[PDB]
């Protein structure tokens, strides 16, 4: 959170990266922090947080182990998104009925 | 339902569902939830005639 | 009683299937809500809010 | 109650208030973060779920810890302070120095395992008794030689302040630290403090094996929940949701008996010798009619007779299955014979032995008809009915013919058959295993599950298939990961009751540990039941044989335990009497010699000089005597009690004061206590041995031979 606040303070108002976000076009300050700030915490395959943060940012480039631990939740989301639609459709069908 | 009546229980159901949807950042007009709820309380149970 | 139609901005017309509209409006954003854990085992996740 | 004690209590209360203020601040921060994460996370779904669940877990943990935050305090030999409570609170501004230690933290280990003989670098252990966000009081124990200036409600420091003390510490440590993980029988004469040692022992055992028993639960049995009180006050995470309490009349779920049977029917009902009776009882219901029962079939005049009924019940007995389970064999054999005979009767002339597809076809028709024939079902209900334990016991007790046939003595007959005493509870439970379950079919619930699965499958079929996908690239679909059954189960209620509720409502629950206070009172059948309920054989058995009042109670631990753990159970006995004045033991030994020429009186330290006093009461002054006794002891510190038969309004019955201690104890008219049942003398002994400071007696005509000393 502190790194995100510092990133928001530092950026000029007219910078294109922050200009896109502040204009309501795309993205969040979270994505900007992950890009130029720090990636932060990532989750185990079992969903728990890994106490070691990814202090590197994609601007700087992630180390090997940081990238490997980051892959976990990245792959988990692929199945999570597919699974959520099942529950959404269940509730929708009940409501339609 | 037993204490306050059909009106108040319908209001309570709408309030609770909209509380859940508002906490999660979803905006749905109350009339849709009311349309759903109105069908939940369409029946009366009989004991004698 | 239903009142202004959200899509047209005018009073709802006779014959409009408001029920399906309400069902779709309530169901479509369901994917944004939190859900029960998809993990097969473990403790009941409903103990926490 | 010292003024400095009040000052220390106020200081501790202020410290706990500060801890609760920090807890409130943390909860407010967690709630704010949780709301923000739920609303506008802005990240990926998996990350949102992770943060939301972590915050929810933190909030739930804080809410749980809100009740009774701090258990106590430890004073280290380096003069430090360590606060033990339900949460770990640290000063983030002072290098995270611990303000409160989670009871599971390693440095909090001594609070549970330290003893006066092996102090783990601690000098004082302080317990706080809390009713909420407030400390009601605190009690301290010195891990070493006491001095008497310390304030504890149990008075252990003062009593031990009044080397023999070293041997007391060594014995208590030996009992407490025993790494037996088995059946431990702790025994001790009154005034020795077996309750304190048992509480410390159970605390140590539960702490050291918490991981192994966090799921199984702990059962507590005794006349009072005091042990559960201590467990809850030192292990709330286990006491509140995992522990269970039961009286011997409350073993059966749902049922709650309190009436007690006569001292002879209870004895027979409290011994395994009655088990053979119970079987006979369920064998007595294998009735065969005295007269043939017409089938009254639609077309044929078939009938059943004692011959075929005898053969059928003989076969069902030969099967060896329980009653409601062998019903299947009995009905099948009866149906076989009746169908053979009926088909032979219908098959006249046109059909004699056309076994293939003609004789067998008529057998099929006859069975299909008979299985739904109302009279046949009524007959099979009259013969070999389905029984519950109550259906067995009520009829057995009432008939007075079934008792004679089964070999049961007439000491236990009653017209009010369904009036249950605490002695009937174990028999009622054992009848569950003897009768068995009918093994019925739950068609309705199965149909409900089928319909839910069908709806879930329809929901899955409602989604877009892989062939029709319009997305830029192929991707996982819901149908690839979840099946109809999983989705249907996902939306069920899936009740999640607590263990303290889940186990108490299940007659067949196996507990991880069993604690038995006043265990000498349990009958052999109660021990059978408890051992059935604890296959791990992990028991903390506390009691004293010489204080027994029930007739079915234990007379020797070996006779009760050797049937289950021969030689494997460990016996520990406490020798020194210090909590009661030696003058009390002087008369207690005299009352105790009545049961053994030598018995085993404990040696008594701490003679007080304040002799017990006995008073003659005549001309309607006994009620006065007790009135001025209570009026005097009201203003003389501590707690006081009067013990006598309920015929006197102002006395607690001796049975109720079994496990308590008091400063001033008055016992009224021991002559009636002696005559109460077969164990009246024992009652007197118990009533005498509850006094720690002052003992008074009221007698009508003259002191009984044993009580002539005071
Ligand atoms: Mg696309």
């Amino acid at each position: 959170e502190e790194v995100g606040k510092a990133l928001e303070e530092f950026y000029p108002a007219d910078n294109p990266i922050i200009t896109i976000v502040k204009s309501g076009a795309t993205g969040n300050l979270t994505q900007t922090r992950t890009l130029a700030g720090m990636k932060g915490l990532v989750t185990n395959p079992k969903g728990e947080f890994i106490p070691r943060p990814i202090k590197s940012s994609f601007r700087e480039g992630l180390t090997v182990l940081e990238y490997f631990i980051n892959t976990h939740g990245a792959r988990k989301g692929l199945a999570d998104t597919a699974l959520r639609t099942a529950d959404s459709g269940y509730l929708t069908r009940r409501l339609v009925d | 339902l037993r204490v306050q009546g059909p009106r108040e229980v319908q209001i309570h159901l709408v309030k609770e569902v909209q509380e859940v949807y508002r906490a999660q950042g979803v905006s749905i007009h109350d009339k849709h939830i009311e349309v759903i709820v109105r069908q939940m309380l369409r029946r009366v149970t009989i004991i004698d005639s | 009683c239903y009142g202004r139609s959200m899509a047209t901005g005018k009073l709802v017309d006779i014959g409009e299937a408001v029920g399906i509209v309400a069902a779709q409006s309530i169901g479509e954003p369901g994917t944004q809500l939190t859900m029960r854990t998809f993990h097969q085992g473990g403790v009941t996740g409903g103990a926490d809010i | 109650s010292g003024r400095d004690y009040e000052d220390e209590l106020q200081s501790e209360r202020d410290y706990v208030a500060g801890l609760y203020a920090r807890l409130d601040a943390e909860r407010a921060q967690s709630q704010r973060r949780y709301a923000a994460a739920l609303r506008e996370h802005g990240g990926t779904a998996v990350e949102r779920d992770a943060e939301v669940r972590a915050l929810a877990k933190d909030i739930a943990r804080l809410n749980v810890a809100d009740n009774g935050l701090c258990f106590g305090r430890l004073d280290t030999l380096d003069d430090a302070r360590l606060y033990i409570g339900r949460l770990g609170i640290f000063d983030r501004d002072n290098d995270f120095e611990p303000l409160l230690l989670d009871w599971r933290a390693p440095m909090a280990r001594p609070f549970y395992v330290a003893t006066a003989a092996n102090p783990e670098n601690m000098r004082r252990r302080r317990q706080f008794h809390t009713l909420g966000r407030k400390v009601v009081d605190f009690t301290d124990e010195i891990l070493g030689r006491p001095t008497g200036a310390e304030h504890d409600a149990t008075n252990d420091a003062a009593l031990l302040a009044a080397d023999i003390v070293a041997t007391i510490q060594a014995e208590q440590d030996q009992v407490i630290r025993l790494d037996h993980t088995g059946v431990l029988v702790i025994e001790g004469g009154p005034g020795t403090g077996k309750t304190v040692v048992a509480l410390h022992r159970v605390a140590y055992l539960l702490y050291t094996y918490r991981k192994q028993m966090e799921r199984h639960g702990v059962l507590v049995v005794g006349p009072t929940p005091a042990f559960l009180d201590h467990i809850g006050r030192v292990l709330p995470s286990l006491g509140e949701s995992d522990a269970v309490f039961m009286t011997p009349g409350d073993f059966v779920p749902g049922l709650h008996v309190t009436a007690e049977d006569t001292p002879e029917a209870a004895e027979v009902k409290g011994s395994l010798k009655i088990l053979d009776v119970l079987k006979a009882a369920v064998a007595d219901r294998q009735e065969l009619p005295s007269e043939p029962i017409p089938i009254d079939l639609s077309d044929v005049t078939m009938r059943i007779d004692a011959e075929t009924a005898k053969w059928a019940r003989d076969e069902a007995r030969k099967t060896g299955l329980p009653h409601n389970e062998a019903r299947a064999e009995f009905v099948d054999v009866v149906t076989y014979v009746v169908t053979e005979r009926a088909v032979a009767r219908i098959g006249r002339g046109w059909l004699t032995r056309d076994d293939k597809h003609a004789w067998e076809k008529m057998r099929a028709d006859v069975v299909g008809e008979l299985e739904d024939h109302e009279q046949f079902n009524a007959a099979l209900d009259a013969l070999w009915p389905i029984l519950t334990p109550e259906d067995v016991l009520a009829q057995l007790y009432t008939s007075h013919e079934r008792l004679r046939a089964a070999g049961a003595p007439e000491c236990l007959w009653r017209a009010d058959g369904e009036a249950w005493t605490v002695s009937d509870v174990p028999l009622l439970d054992e009848l569950v295993d003897l009768l068995g379950r009918n093994k019925a079919a739950d068609e309705a619930a199965e149909r409900e599950r089928r319909e839910e699965e069908a709806y879930a499958a329809g929901v899955l079929d409602l989604m877009v298939d892989r062939e029709d996908l319009m997305d830029d690239e192929d991707h996982l679909l819901a149908q690839d990961l979840i099946d109809a059954e999983e989705l249907a189960d996902r939306f069920k209620e899936q009740d999640n009751r607590e263990l303290s509720e889940r186990a108490a409502a299940d007659r067949e629950w196996t507990y991880g540990h069993v604690v038995v206070d006043e265990a000498q009172e349990l009958s052999e059948m109660d021990w059978r039941l408890l051992m059935r309920r604890c296959p791990r054989r992990s028991f903390t058995i506390v009691g004293d044989l010489a204080q027994r009042r029930s007739p079915a109670g234990a007379r020797s631990w070996g006779a009760m335990l050797d049937s289950y753990v021969p030689g494997r159970w460990v016996y520990k006995s406490l020798s020194v009497n210090y909590r009661t004045p030696a003058e009390i033991m002087a008369v207690a030994a005299a009352v105790l010699a009545e049961f053994a020429p030598d018995a085993t009186p404990p040696d008594s330290v701490r003679a007080c000089g304040v002799a017990p006093w006995a008073r003659q009461v005549t001309d309607d002054d006994i009620a006065s005597a007790i009135a001025e006794f209570v009026s005097e002891e009201a203003g003389r510190e501590g707690t006081s009690v009067v013990i006598g038969p309920p015929d006197v309004p102002g006395t607690v019955p001796p049975s109720e004061t079994k496990g308590l201690e008091f400063d001033a104890v008055l016992v009224v008219e021991p002559e009636r206590i002696l005559a109460d049942g077969p164990r009246g003398a024992a009652e007197l002994y118990v009533a005498l041995t509850r006094a720690t400071q002052r003992l008074g007696v009221l007698y009508r005509d003259a002191l009984p031979q044993a009580l002539a000393g005071l």
